[PDB]
């Protein structure tokens, strides 16, 4: 159930000077107050981050899927609902899709026949509805299902004055393919520049689905074209570094430092 | 109700863990008659996709499920190895599935005409003809009907009466974990030394009691050492100690 | 549907012939039947009974003593018998099993009778 | 193996009268047990299939019921032409098991 | 042997372990469940060999 749309009037993404956002737990493990070194896959410092922009205005080609991914979105209406894992995505190569529908997330790995424009929009005008469920023209050779609880959900739609973000990081190793996840609400900056604050990503989940992947895609929720508002969400992607870590007396992180940015760190 | 002799149940039990002690309080004493593996061992010794079958024949042909003996149901209708491996469960169903007027609803299959191969189901709807005689009809002269209906009146004797049987099996195909599940479960904390096991974590000192606020998904604890000095409980969620003896 | 005898004759202790009993176009082969024993004055015996799958069952009286033969097509069952002690005085009939379930053939088939004695035919 | 005997041996003495024969089994049988009809020195011919089915054509005066280890048969019209022996035999339970023998005569 | 070569035994019914180099002739039958059986060829009655 696709058509092609196109007529996307398409930009380059910009490009914001990330600051501290990249660090998530390694481990299980309690440790308090005692500073502790490692050297693991994590988003490198000081590396600019692309900002990506939707309105009008829809933009949402393949992008690379190297060594995982970092994905952020500064919304207070949760316009994403999914996204597309995968390498040829043409019912060749085994394929994720993990979407979060009503009030619970589902994950789906099979062999998937995508379209040319994965989109969910766009039944009316504004009255915003999850259009066009088969993105995928049919079930061919499956693997794997679940359904689990939902992430956080926004009440209704919020243009501008972006209270809440979603950051999340993707990455696999040994065939496990680790989603952490986390929200941090109230912020209070209209005009971009980030925060420069720190927040540590609590882990989330991790499944063992042990096939291979190269690109991945996202997905969004009168049949062409729709009156959609502000929308602005983050892409970066990881490296093998090292860093120093901070635990705190409780068990949260609360600094850290780069080994490999300057002679002084 | 399960499906008759001609055509098996079929139910592919996998994706599980190992737990056949509800067999023991089901009912009252049975026949087991086990032959491959010890019937103790059950709980260990796990398997991978154990192939099981459910039918219900008379009592004539319970204890010819044996490899290597061969009948009229044992040769022509189930064909078991020499080298099988598993053992069936059965057990009577007298007021169960036996109706006092004769349950007529189990029919069986006699007449194939060859040596049935190990695990497999065939279905026969054709009737064979004698003679060398084109019969092509039901119910004439060297012409015979392979179903026959089982019946199950309740002043029947032993042997005649129903009796449901599961036939389980256990393979090996390259050994995956699919269907393995311990319990080892024992809860004593008595603050003597002992040789502890939690979740994995092998290790030998005196268990007590602490007060450490961990995180849910913070587990295990460290220390400058580097070594397991605070866990917590896999099935309850206490912090136990910081002690060693 | 008839069957017919084939075999005879008076023998020492120690030999043994073919005993056949022949169809009227039964296949012989892949089919279930038996054979009988039968004394005068006294009652029935049970020589063996034969399947399609090549099922051999017999009594324990007449263990290692009898093996049994059926053609491909010429719609005929063959018997050799072994270690002739003069227990042999007897006529065998050759049958089907009368019913499993439900059935109602009633076709039979005749045999020779034999006697072993260290005398012969006088 | 199944140990049968049957107290009627020898019925002489009917002529047209009220025949009460029957076969004990020494375990507990099923409906399935059947009876073989022959002439002295002639292979038998069948008449009773599953205790209760009857022939084609058979005179119609003969009647048989069997449930608890035993079998009874009773026939009111004895003809003429068919003097011969009865016999009973058991089936589903191997080994199988023949009788030891039954003589009915009409003077 | 083709026809049948019952002279070699095992043991699989003991729930002990043993030291090196020992022989154990247990004849009788093991019990388990622990619910006295006290017969022959029983339920949960299984002769050792
Ligand atoms: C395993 O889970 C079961 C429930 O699925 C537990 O049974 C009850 O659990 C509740 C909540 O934890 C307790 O308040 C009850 O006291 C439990 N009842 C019993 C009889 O245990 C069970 O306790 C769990 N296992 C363990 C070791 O805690
Ligand atoms: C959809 O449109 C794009 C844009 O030109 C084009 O490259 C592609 O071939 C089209 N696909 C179909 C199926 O029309
Ligand atoms: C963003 O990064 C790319 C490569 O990492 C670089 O080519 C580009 O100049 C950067 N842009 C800014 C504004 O830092
Ligand atoms: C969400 O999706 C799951 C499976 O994809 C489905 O079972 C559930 O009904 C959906 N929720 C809706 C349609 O509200
Ligand atoms: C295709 O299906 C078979 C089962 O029919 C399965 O074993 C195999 O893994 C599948 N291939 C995939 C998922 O790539
Ligand atoms: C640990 O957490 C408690 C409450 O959650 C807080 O009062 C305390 O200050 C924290 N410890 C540190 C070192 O901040």
């Amino acid at each position: 159930q696709c058509v092609n749309l196109t007529t996307r009037t398409q930009l380059p993404p910009a490009y914001t000077n990330s600051f501290t956002r990249g660090v998530y737990y390694p481990d299980k493990v309690f440790r308090s107050s005692v500073l502790h070194s490692t050297q693991d896959l994590f988003l490198p410092f000081f590396s600019n981050v692309t900002w990506f922009h939707v309105i009008k205005r829809f933009d949402n080609p393949v992008l690379p899927f190297n060594d995982g991914v970092y994905f952020a979105s500064i919304e207070k209406s949760n316009i994403i609902r999914g996204w597309i894992f995968g390498t040829t995505l043409d019912s060749k190569t085994q394929s994720l899709l993990i979407v979060n529908n009503a009030t619970n997330v589902v994950i789906k790995v099979c062999e998937f026949q995508f379209c040319n424009d994965p989109f969910l929009d766009h039944k009316n005008n504004k009255s915003w509805m999850e259009s066009e469920f088969r993105v995928y023209s049919s079930a061919n050779n499956c693997t794997f299902e679940y359904v689990s609880q939902p992430f956080l959900m926004d009440l209704e739609g919020k243009q501008g004055n972006f209270k809440n973000l979603r950051e999340f990081v993707f990455k696999n190793i040994d065939g496990y393919f680790k989603i952490y996840s986390k929200h941090t609400p109230i912020i209070v900056r209209e005009p971009e520049d980030l925060p420069q604050g720190f927040s540590a990503l609590e882990p989330l989940v991790d499944l063992p689905i042990g096939i291979n992947i190269t690109r991945f895609q996202t997905l969004l929720a009168s049949s062409s074209g729709w009156t959609a508002g502000a929308a602005a969400y983050y892409v970066g992607y990881l490296q093998p570094r090292t860093f120093l870590l901070k635990y705190n007396e409780n068990g949260t992180i609360t600094d850290a430092v780069d080994c490999a940015l300057d002679p002084l760190s | 109700r399960f499906a008759s002799v001609y055509a098996w149940n079929r139910k592919r039990i996998s994706n599980c863990v190992a737990d056949y002690s509800v067999l023991y309080n089901l009912a009252p004493f049975f026949t087991f008659k086990c032959y491959g593996v010890s019937p103790t061992k059950l709980n260990d010794l796990c398997f991978t996709n154990v192939y099981a079958d459910s039918f219900v024949i008379r009592g004539d042909e319970v204890r010819q499920i044996a490899p290597g003996q061969t009948g009229n149901i044992a040769d022509y209708n189930y064909k078991l190895p020499d080298d099988f491996t598993g053992c069936v469960i059965a057990w009577n169903s007298n007021k169960l599935d036996s109706k006092v007027s004769g349950n007529y609803n189990y029919l069986y299959r006699l007449f194939r005409k060859s040596n049935l191969k190990p695990f497999e189901r065939d279905i026969s709807t054709e009737i064979y003809q004698a003679g060398n005689k084109p019969c092509n009809g039901v119910a004439g002269f060297n012409c015979y009907f392979p179903l026959r209906s089982y019946s199950f009146r309740p002043t029947y004797g032993v042997g005649h009466q129903p009796y449901r049987v599961v036939v389980l099996s256990f393979e090996l195909l390259h050994a995956p974990a699919t269907v393995c599940g311990p319990k080892k479960s024992t809860n004593l904390v008595k603050n003597k030394c002992v040789n502890f096991n939690f979740n994995g974590l092998k290790g030998t000192g005196v268990l007590t009691e602490s007060n450490k606020k961990f995180l849910p998904f913070q587990q295990f604890g460290r220390d400058i050492a580097d070594t397991t000095d605070a866990v917590r409980d896999p099935q309850t969620l206490e912090i136990l100690d910081i002690t060693p003896c | 549907v008839q069957l017919v005898e084939s075999g005879g004759g008076l023998v020492q202790p120690g030999g043994s012939l073919r005993l056949s009993c022949a169809a009227s176009g039964i296949i012989v082969s892949s089919n279930y039947m038996s054979w009988v024993r039968q004394g005068p004055g006294k009652g029935l015996e049970w020589v063996s009974v034969i399947y399609s799958g090549g099922s051999t069952y017999y009594a324990d009286s007449v263990k290692a003593r009898f093996t049994i033969s059926r053609d491909n097509s010429k719609n005929t069952l063959y018997l050799q018998m072994n270690s002739l002690r003069a227990e042999d005085t007897a006529v065998y009939y050759c049958a089907r099993e009368v019913v499993g379930s439900n059935s109602n053939m009633d076709v039979w088939g005749q045999g020779t009778t034999v006697t072993v004695s260290s005398a012969s035919t006088k | 193996d199944i140990q049968m005997t049957q107290s009627p041996s020898s019925l002489s003495a009917s002529v047209g009268d009220r025949v009460t024969i029957t076969c004990q089994a020494s375990q507990d049988i099923n409906i399935y047990l059947n009876w073989y009809q022959q002439k002295p020195g002639k292979a038998p011919k069948l008449l009773i299939y599953d205790a209760s089915n009857l022939e084609t054509g058979v005179p119609s005066r003969f009647s048989g019921s069997g449930s608890g280890t035993d079998f009874t048969f009773t026939i009111n019209s004895l003809q003429p032409e068919d003097i011969a022996t009865y016999y009973c035999q058991q089936y589903d339970n191997l080994p199988r098991t023949f009788g030891q023998g039954t003589k009915v005569e009409i003077k």
